[PDB]
RNA sequence: GUAGUAGCAAAUAUUCAAACGAGAACUUUGAAGGCCGAAGUGGAGAAGGGUUCCAUGUGAACAGCAGUUGAACAUGGGUCAGUCGGUCCUGAGAGAUGGGCGAGCGCCGUUCCGAAGGGACGGGCGAUGGCCUCCGUUGCCCUCGGCCGAUCGAAAGGGAGUCGGGUUCAGAUCCCCGAAUCCGGAGUGGCGGAGAUGGGCGCCGCGAGGCGUCCAGUGCGGUAACGCGACCGAUCCCGGAGAAGCCGGCGGGAGCCCCGGGGAGAGUUCUCUUUUCUUUGUGAAGGGCAGGGCGCCCUGGAAUGGGUUCGCCCCGAGAGAGGGGCCCGUGCCUUGGAAAGCGUCGCGGUUCCGGCGGCGUCCGGUGAGCUCUCGCUGGCCCUUGAAAAUCCGGGGGAGAGGGUGUAAAUCUCGCGCCGGGCCGUACCCAUAUCCGCAGCAGGUCUCCAAGGUGAACAGCCUCUGGCAUGUUGGAACAAUGUAGGUAAGGGAAGUCGGCAAGCCGGAUCCGUAACUUCGGGAUAAGGAUUGGCUCUAAGGGCUGGCAGCCGACUUAGAACUGGUGCGGACCAGGGGAAUCCGACUGUUUAAUUAAAACAAAGCAUCGCGAAGGCCCGCGGCGGGUGUUGACGCGAUGUGAUUUCUGC
RNA sequence: CGAAGCCAGAGGAAACUCUGGUGGAGGUCCGUAGCGGUCCUGACGUGCAAAUCGGUCGUCCGACCUGGGUAUAGGGGCGAA
């Protein structure tokens, strides 16, 4: 049921720590706790270890990704550039 | 300790040297023979008094016999 | 002690004026949810372990035990006797139509077989 | 009810002093010292956490006593690989070595007609 | 610990002695366990290849 | 002088009789009345104390009264090991040579500016001695040997392996008896059993057979998971174990509790009570089987998707199902094991006597019960939660061995033999063995923990186990006091201030605003019930060809009853309306203050790309930050949030 | 007290909402052991004591509490000041 109608996951800190702080942690407590869809084992057991490490349950293949999310805006863009500077006519 | 399952196996164990004592303990339904040889206590549990006495007469004479209490 | 405790299991000494903790502390909610849902979730097996209720109604009724629908074993036992009648009513009315499907499939086959025999 | 007392002089609840208790033949409840768990050897590559099968599982200093069947498995890569990685190191060492030969005779043909 | 970055641990082969060497790179983004990091002068330009 | 004065007042307590004794409010025994009440006034230790332990003897000291007593004095006793521990190992660190510095004792420094391995097996030659067959000892020679630097550092970390019973005035896993094991060592190499004797041919023999020839033998079984009593192998290489946080749930096992029955002894019997209490066992080690765990294998492929947890999760990267394998077994039975132990009944023996004897040491049930252990499984972390001595396995193949009716290189298999040095070991471990000047209501690190009430290890009262009111007793019942309790009527009028007291409390059913960062407030406020007994209603478990036996303690309902009494003692939130300060949790002025003071997350500002920022330094380009690199270090102001940041 | 996930019923065309459950996150809340020491401006004040005792209190899964080991020493150490 819609128990807490605005805060969602940040019903654990409760009364305190300021309004706009909890608004700005809610977006990023969700992101590190979700079960991301693994690109290798096909399953959704992507779970992070300690910060910057991501880990899938089946096939047990450990990938360094973002610090809170799995990817980064930097991560896709540098992957975009590095293939593009690779296929630039022999390196 | 260890347990024996053939009377031949225990009789050969009685022939084994580095052994000094055999304890015949008359329990009610069965009777056990116990060699105190070395590092072990070899027990053979047998059901008959007649098998007991003819095992007693098969006992090696250098090995001491003591019937318990 | 035993004399006075024999009175308690009768239901004496256990009103409102001798309880001093919460009823959630005396026999907790989760422990009552464990027991009742181990009562139920093994009866639903022993039905499908024989021919009683099919594989498909089980997992439909399994999750419906996992939700708050059935209060105890009794109304679950009444509810399955409700269900296996309605499977019987669907299958009783279906098979007479399906046999009546069969008589007209085969009569149009027998109009096929006899007329074409006269066509040669 | 017979409240029971340590047999050694380690009165602190330490890691090594981690016990069970048994019942003597004098009807006295004694406090008997438990050897710790011998956790089994797990396998190489670390693809799976989970111990290797068929190995009697004791302390490393115990292992001088056991026989050389209660420490490994009859297979090649006996007590070290998890028996799924053995039958993957077979398939991987075969299928790559075929590709050595194919590329060597493909590039022999690159040195042939070119 | 004491670093917020993750920390890679790359295996090799010593070209002079029959021995495998275990060295510790810094885990750049996107690498996963089981990658063939190829390092040297004429390394082909991908992620992780120094 | 003060003066026979203050004083011997913290934590409920003594009583009667009897013995020894010059001599008894205290010593001893016995009975009653008691309290500590399992977070103990109990059972044992680490630290420290060092003879305090035990026994006997005296009563001048000392024990704040006394003493016939002692932790006093005097005399004499007691502290036993391969498996209990120190030793060994590394952790934070502490520390010599090389080197640097220094007037200098020396400091810096720990791999730094270094010829920092003295070992190896094998080849070789040379010598040597035994039984010069062959071995055994060195000389030097070809080959490897990151020597990643010595060495110290834990009586709580790492660390192979001991149990059960008895014994003393005093010790015990240490002595005795009985039963186990680990680690080393074994020339002429102790004894089996494996590697071990298979096949082809011929010659003859009815065969049994033998003879010769030649070849092969570094083991076997299962499709697999892996299995067995053994299973050639160096330098070197790979890995595992040692080797990991914290908190939840839950399941398995054990201890203790609890229910019924037997049996043994005792408790009451005024009346009842098939009653009430005590007691009712199997060690290490070896083997068998329960039970649990698996992300182990095979068959085979499911959508109408199913399988399952309290919660998930699970799967075409192969589910349910059918059938195996491994690992754990602290559970039960078995060898030990009933000959001991224990209960109770007898009988000797002046005695020593681990006397002798008869009997019993059983049947079950139940669980969110508590503790402990093993395991599953998940949550949290800008928190990812130790090294090493040692030990094992695997991959490789340097060589090594036997030549046949010859048995060798071998061996983690089953036994046999020998040893295991050195130090520590009594006691108190505390309202009387420590420290606080002392037998000081303080201080000091843990393990074990029953019955009743009850949510509970709260508090209250009992058992086992302890004690004797805490450095005194007798008489009386003034003032003052310190604690403690009530008070007609009024209810802050008292005082600087409701200070202190006193209300309210536990529970179920009711009912809940202003205000808000939508989380709250909030157990708001305000209410109603509560006992006793006599019942009903509902919640289950194991077998079946829709029944029958047996099980846990809760939840609602109703009657009747008491003098409207019922959380009947203990146990236990007064409440609102608001103003100022601080976001909160945290911390601080040990001994005059806990605050608004400090910190705090948030917001900013600044330095610095390393021949550098900030710092230490008596010294060297010695050091810390730095096992670092602008999402970082170093330096400050401000102090949650929201809205604002003028000149 | 009941954060996320989660089931089940109900309404909707979508977006999803509404209701009963399950779940057990926190520098949570009432509290014990432990650790602190607000108040009575109480006892005590040639005391039990060169800072105690009794009531009443604060926090009590957390920046916790504590034993042993090691480091830093006098214009020096250390400090949530
Ligand atoms: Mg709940
Ligand atoms: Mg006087
Ligand atoms: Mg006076
Ligand atoms: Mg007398
Ligand atoms: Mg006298
Ligand atoms: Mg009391
Ligand atoms: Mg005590
Ligand atoms: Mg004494
Ligand atoms: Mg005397
Ligand atoms: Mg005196
Ligand atoms: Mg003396
Ligand atoms: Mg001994
Ligand atoms: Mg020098
Ligand atoms: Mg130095
Ligand atoms: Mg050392
Ligand atoms: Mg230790
Ligand atoms: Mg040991
Ligand atoms: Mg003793
Ligand atoms: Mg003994
Ligand atoms: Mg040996
Ligand atoms: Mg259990
Ligand atoms: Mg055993
Ligand atoms: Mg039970
Ligand atoms: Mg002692
Ligand atoms: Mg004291
Ligand atoms: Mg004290
Ligand atoms: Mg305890
Ligand atoms: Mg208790
Ligand atoms: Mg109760
Ligand atoms: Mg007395
Ligand atoms: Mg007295
Ligand atoms: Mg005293
Ligand atoms: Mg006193
Ligand atoms: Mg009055
Ligand atoms: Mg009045
Ligand atoms: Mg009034
Ligand atoms: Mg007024
Ligand atoms: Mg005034
Ligand atoms: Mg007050
Ligand atoms: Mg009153
Ligand atoms: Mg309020
Ligand atoms: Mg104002
Ligand atoms: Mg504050
Ligand atoms: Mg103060
Ligand atoms: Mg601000
Ligand atoms: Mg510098
Ligand atoms: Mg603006
Ligand atoms: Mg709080
Ligand atoms: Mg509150
Ligand atoms: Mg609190
Ligand atoms: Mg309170
Ligand atoms: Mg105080
Ligand atoms: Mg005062
Ligand atoms: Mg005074
Ligand atoms: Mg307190
Ligand atoms: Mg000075
Ligand atoms: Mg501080
Ligand atoms: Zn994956």
């Amino acid at each position: 049921a819609k128990r807490t109608k605005k805060v969602g996951i940040v019903g654990k800190y409760g009364t305190r720590y300021g309004a706009s702080l909890r608004k700005m942690v809610k977006k990023i407590e969700i992101s590190q706790h979700a079960k991301y869809t693994c690109s290798f084992c096909g399953k959704t057991k992507m779970k992070r270890r300690a910060v910057g490490i991501w880990h899938c349950g089946s096939c047990m293949k450990t990938v360094a990704g973002g610090a809170w999310t799995y990817n980064t805006t930097s991560a896709v863009t540098v992957k975009s550039a590095i293939r593009r500077l690779k296929e630039l006519k022999d390196q | 300790p260890r347990k024996i399952e053939e009377i031949k196996d225990f009789l050969l164990t009685a022939r084994r040297k580095d052994a000094k004592s055999v304890k015949i303990k008359k329990n009610k339904d069965n009777v056990k023979f116990k060699v105190r040889c070395s590092r072990y206590l070899y027990t053979l549990v047998i059901t008959d008094k007649e098998k007991a006495e003819k095992l007693k007469q098969s006992l090696p004479p250098g090995l001491a016999v003591k019937e318990l209490k | 002690c035993r004399k006075n405790t024999l009175a308690r299991r009768k239901g004496r000494h256990m009103g409102i004026g001798k309880r001093k903790g919460t009823a959630n502390a005396r026999m907790p909610e989760k422990v009552t949810w464990m027991r009742r849902m181990r009562i139920l979730r093994r009866l639903l097996r022993r039905y499908r372990e024989s021919k009683k209720i099919d594989r498909h109604m089980y997992h439909s009724l399994y999750l419906k035990v996992k939700g708050n629908v059935f209060k105890n074993k009794r109304i679950l036992m009444e509810h399955i006797h409700k269900l296996k009648a309605d499977k019987a009513r669907k299958k009783l009315l279906a098979d007479q139509a399906e046999a009546r499907r069969s008589k007209t499939k085969e009569a149009r086959k027998r109009r096929e077989e006899r007329l074409q025999a006269k066509k040669e | 009810v017979q409240r029971l007392t340590y047999r050694r002089r380690l009165s602190y609840n330490t890691a090594s002093n981690k016990t069970r208790l048994s019942r003597t033949p004098g009807n006295r409840i004694v406090y008997l010292y438990t050897k710790k768990v011998g956790k089994a050897p797990k396998s190489a590559c670390g693809v799976c956490p989970g111990r290797l099968r068929g190995v009697r599982a004791v302390r490393p200093k115990v292992l001088m006593r056991l026989s050389k069947t209660k420490k490994h498995v009859s297979r090649a890569y006996g007590g070290s690989m998890c028996a799924k990685c053995v039958r993957d190191r077979i398939k991987r060492a075969f299928l790559i070595e075929e590709q050595k030969i194919v590329v060597k005779v493909l590039k022999a043909q690159a040195q042939s007609q070119k | 610990p004491g670093r917020g970055a993750p920390l890679a641990k790359v295996v090799f082969r010593d070209p002079y002695r029959f021995k495998k060497r275990t060295e510790l790179f810094i885990a750049a983004e996107g690498i996963h366990t089981g990658q063939f990091v190829y390092c040297g002068k004429k390394a082909q330009l991908n992620i992780g290849n120094v």
